[PDB]
RNA sequence: GUGAACAGCAGUUGAACAUGGGUCAGUCGGUCCUGAGAGAUGGGCGAGCGCCGUUCCGAAGGGACGGGCGAUGGCCUCCGUU
RNA sequence: GGUAACGCGACCGAUCCCGGAGAAGCCGGCGGGAGCCCCGGGGAGAGUUCUCUUUUCUUUGUGAAGGGCAGGGCGCCCUGGAAUGGGUUCGCCCCGAGAGAGGGGCCCGUGCCUUGGAAAGCGUCGCGGUUCCGGCGGCGUCCGGUGAGCUCUCGCUGGCCCUUGAAAAUCCGGGGGAGAGGGUGUAAAUCUCGCGCCGGGCCGUACCCAUAUCCGCAGCAGGUCUCCAAGGUGAACAGCCUCUGGCAUGUUGGAACAAUGUAGGUAAGGGAAGUCGGCAAGCCGGAUCCGUAACUUCGGGAUAAGGAUUGGCUCUAAGGGCUGGCAGCCGACUUAGAACUGGUGCGGACCAGGGGAAUCCGACUGUUUAAUUAAAACAAAGCAUCGCGAAGGCCCGCGGCGGGUGUU
């Protein structure tokens, strides 16, 4: 597959939740907005919420989409800035907060308005800070510690909607509508049952593999199917 | 269509400039006067025959009077 | 049994096709078109789901034909916000204004001491 | 047009027109229906031009 | 009278999809069907709208909470960590 | 009106042949708009008919409330005026 | 005008800002209002009338447009503060953040009648024009309560989603006061109130919608997108007989009744012993009542396995609204019991379960080689790991910071 079939179907999902534009009011000041209402957005598992601000130069009722945190209510004043206090639901730079702070919607670089760790029940943990040359080590939920230049800003708290994948799938009738809403790649067919003229692992009379599933990283398209550069396999023993 | 209640409003309607043609419907125990204005057909239901006979003489002469059968 | 037929060219069960039954003066049954009716206008607060009374819940193209007092009611914030939320905003206005007066008195005392 | 039929009849024959209703035949010709006022009779204006 | 012996809200499913799986799912299903007490009013009116959202009947105030439950133990520990960091900043 | 051919025989009849009539809207639908999608064009690529894209590197509002100054139509009074 | 929901007749007002309709999933239950049906009496037409029959059937009113009255919903504001806990649904929920008791008030009213409107129309009887004539005259165009009857619309409430159920044109609603108006009257401006006058371009409007007008070489048993849907029998939009409407047996007619073909039934006695193969074919069949094992993921088994009953005529008992512990008047269907009696007859034609115990595979609903295989095939609920932090994971490409994943 290349496209136009396996893509995710996005019709009722309108827009994306972006972080507020940086200025002097986020550099060396703070400003207050209100929480209008929260709603479960289609497509995304985590719900969104309307946060109404105002422009300091203009007079249009602005609004901003943020990820809804766990344990928050509507009709609440949210402060944002460098000089803001420490509470749940507050975006602030990393150089002001101390170490060991559970944050989400983190930026890998200052300017992209929030990319890292903002899915359903995910948060990156700041390990330690560095005052000289503005460095910060942040452990990602995978386990790797990334170095961030401490110019970005991030909200406080975990994302609402945690523990969604703990319960197994009840029935294929629910699964068909869920994957029909998400993306049309649910009838997963085995490559042995597939034809050998298109899929490489097909062919033969009996149902057998007969070839090593490990594959080199340097491989062209069509061949690159399977465990991609598998160091080990089987049951994970220990860590 | 609309109904004129009083005799004075019916006279002021009949003395208008755009009065096309009035008609008289003679059924039992009632005399219905129907004047044809531009927008509505204004009607007057009189249950008293003597008052209707007086009103028929009280019609102005400059109006198309017709007794519908 | 009135085995009726079509009158227009639209043949399918369309949601735009809304008719009603009525008796003709000619002693026969045929449909008549129902006019499209909308909902009552909701207040601009949002916290109160109770819609306003005294306003004809109708298609809003009729509002060009309606009169001024037929559109809006003779009340402050007429046809935009209910009087409960209006007086709640007035109470919040007076309490936050008196709180700002108390903050101004405390700021004057802070400038008097230090 | 329906007003152009009215102006074309009013310029030539000098007669008033109430309304104009037109169709198009399947043979490929337009068929109008000119309504006359009752002061000028249609049979009389046909006898003036000669047709019957 | 006594309706069932030990099966509950999964008893409408019946013989399907195993016993231990339905026994595991039942604890989440009872927890989501049982409404919780609000903090503003206190009445048991918190109705489950969707994932990560809760609607109140009395106060009519949307509260963005957990997916299946209302408040998680992880959220309690996050609130305690925010309290500890606030006290550490205040000194 | 007709009886050359058809209606698996049949026909005076028929969707058969030839001359003519027959569809009338301010109030009925299209016309106005957008959805899935297509697509001109800034820009760039391509020897080449042409290709990517729907804001994407752009000198992107030809619209308008009011004030002043010369001029016209109706005693330049007031308005469409310029 | 009123404490108020709100109303009356016009009752100003820019840029800009805000909000609403537009514009929203499915299902279950309940209530109200209409249409079509049901009945008694009264009228106009006909059939039955060897016999009886107050018998049988056709029929009995009103549009758009303005207003009033019913009748519903009220999460709409006041007098007052309730646990010995109250009002209340088919079900529930609510309540010192304000229940029951009391007064007003807006929203929809398609039900009633009034203007439209009896003039028209439907019949009966007579008078002409031999005819051309919205011809002419008399009478009717009713009196009432109901019903889990069928259909439509509206309102209330709950459940389901790891799925949250569309955008655009359009309009008025709300703050807002820079400006336009004037000196006491025939004031100026302002008019969304009742009016009066003139027009609203262009395109199409005929027929069928199917075993003769669409497609299949054709009067082609095939495919074929939608609306309207009487009475009895009956739980039934199931099956059968009749009402309205349609029809003259579908590329032919007559004659006798050979064998062998096609579709049906009936068959003394045994009852799968024939044949790879109870394959085909046949039996049981519904309702009520009693009653039910092995194994078990305790949910299924199960209608387990099993038994008794199935008419006519004529009675008894039980369950409701209105008015003034109490009496009268209107009453619509169900259930239970008894005797007489029919040639053992009764789900008298239609509808109309085969089970019980074992072995192997696959959980199963579902997709499937148009046209030889529907299954143990696939989709599959669960589990296990591989790579990747946008300077990259994968795919496409001839190219442009190329596109998809990524609205991530
Ligand atoms: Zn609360």
């Amino acid at each position: 597959g290349a496209g136009s079939v396996f893509r995710a179907h996005v019709k009722h999902r309108k827009g994306a939740a972006r972080l507020r534009a940086v200025d002097f009011a986020e550099r060396h000041g703070y400003i207050k907005g209100i929480v209008k209402d929260i709603i479960h957005d289609p497509g995304r598992g985590a719900p969104l919420a309307k946060v109404v601000f105002r422009d300091p130069y203009r007079f249009k009722k602005r609004t901003e989409l943020f990820i809804a945190a766990e344990g928050i209510h509507t009709g609440q004043f949210v402060y944002c800035g460098k000089k803001a206090q420490l509470n749940i639901g507050n975006v602030l730079p990393v150089g002001t907060m101390p170490e060991g702070t559970i944050v989400c919607c983190l930026e890998e670089k200052p300017g992209d308005r929030g990319k890292l760790a903002r899915a359903s029940g995910n948060y990156a943990t700041v390990i330690s800070h560095n005052p000289e040359t503005k460095k910060t080590r942040v452990k990602l939920p995978s386990g790797s510690k990334k170095v961030i230049s401490s110019a970005n800003r991030a909200v406080v708290g975990v994302v609402a909607g945690g523990g969604r994948i703990d319960k197994p799938i009840l029935k294929a009738g629910r699964a068909y509508h869920k994957y029909k809403a998400k993306r049309n790649c649910w009838p997963r067919v085995r490559g042995v049952a597939m034809n050998p003229v298109e899929h490489p692992f097909g062919g033969g009379n009996h149902q057998h593999i007969g070839k090593p599933s490990t594959i080199r990283r340097d491989a062209p398209a069509g061949r690159k199917v399977g465990l991609i550069a598998a160091r080990r396999t089987g049951r994970l023993r220990g860590t | 269509p609309r109904k004129i209640e009083e005799i004075k409003d019916f006279l002021l309607t009949a003395r208008r400039k755009d009065a096309k043609s009035v008609k008289i419907k003679k059924n039992k125990d009632n005399v219905k006067f129907k004047v044809r204005c531009s927008r509505y057909l204004y009607t007057l239901v009189i249950t008293d025959k003597e008052k209707a006979e007086k009103l028929k003489q009280s019609l102005p002469p400059g109006l198309a009077v017709k007794e519908l059968k | 049994v009135q085995r009726l037929t079509y009158r227009r060219r639209l043949s399918y069960n369309t949601a735009s096709n809304k008719t009603r039954l009525s008796r003709t003066p000619g002693n026969r049954i045929v449909y008549l078109y129902t006019k499209k009716v909308g909902k009552a206008p909701k207040s601009a607060c949002g916290v109160c789901p109770g819609r306003l009374r005294g306003v004809r819940a109708v298609r809003p193209k009729v509002l060009m034909r309606l009169s001024k007092t037929k559109k809006h009611v003779s009340r402050a914030y007429g046809g935009s916000m209910c009087a409960k939320c209006v007086r709640d905003r007035i109470k919040r206005a007076f309490l936050i204004e008196e709180q700002k007066i108390v903050v101004k008195v405390l700021k004057a005392q802070a400038q008097s001491q230090k | 047009n329906k007003h152009q039929i009215k102006q074309a009849v009013k310029k030539l024959y000098d007669i008033d027109v109430a309304k104009v209703n037109t169709l198009i035949r399947p043979d490929g010709e337009k068929k109008a229906y000119v309504r006359l006022a009752p002061d000028y009779d249609a049979l009389d204006v046909a006898n003036k031009i000669g047709i019957i | 009278a006594k309706r069932t012996k030990k099966v509950g809200i999964v008893g409408k499913y019946g013989t399907r999809y195993g016993a231990s799986l339905r026994k595991m799912v039942k604890k989440i299903e009872i927890s989501q069907h049982a409404k919780y007490t609000c903090s503003f009013c206190g009445k048991t009116k918190m109705k489950r709208r969707a994932v990560g959202i809760w609607h109140c009947g009395s106060c009519m105030k949307t509260v963005a909470g957990g997916a299946w439950t209302y408040n998680t133990t992880s959220a309690v520990t996050v609130k305690s960590a925010i309290r500890r960091l606030k006290e550490l900043k205040d000194q």
